[PDB]
């Protein structure tokens, strides 16, 4: 079992009613990668211009 | 409580002692004798008629 923080999160032998639970199936949180934003060949600042707007 | 045995410490340290000349106290005084640091001798001779100063 796992106590609260007034128990200063001590992990000891017992048992308790309620019980924390874990997916057996877990999902990757991984941040997805998306298609690439094409920007048409320009100078320099005009593709900063249009980047940020 | 939580993190008890944490405890918090107080630490002394630096140390440094100035003076006050204002505190100033003294015991019994003792005043030596009168001791005879040196001495000078000397001659004067008159071999005149008269007194001389």
């Amino acid at each position: 079992v796992i106590m609260g923080p007034g128990y200063n999160g001590e992990i000891k032998p017992g048992t308790a009613s309620n019980t924390w639970c874990y997916p057996t199936n877990p999902v990757t949180g991984e941040i997805p990668t998306l298609s690439a934003l094409d920007i048409p060949d320009g100078d320099e600042v005009d593709v900063q211009w249009r980047l940020v707007h | 409580g939580y993190r008890c045995g944490d405890k918090t410490a107080i630490k002394v340290s630096n140390f440094a002692y100035n003076l006050d000349p204002d505190s100033f106290k003294h015991g019994d005084v003792t005043q030596s004798d009168r001791q005879l640091v040196k001495t000078v001798v000397g001659w004067a001779v008159n071999d005149s008629d008269t007194p001389q100063s």
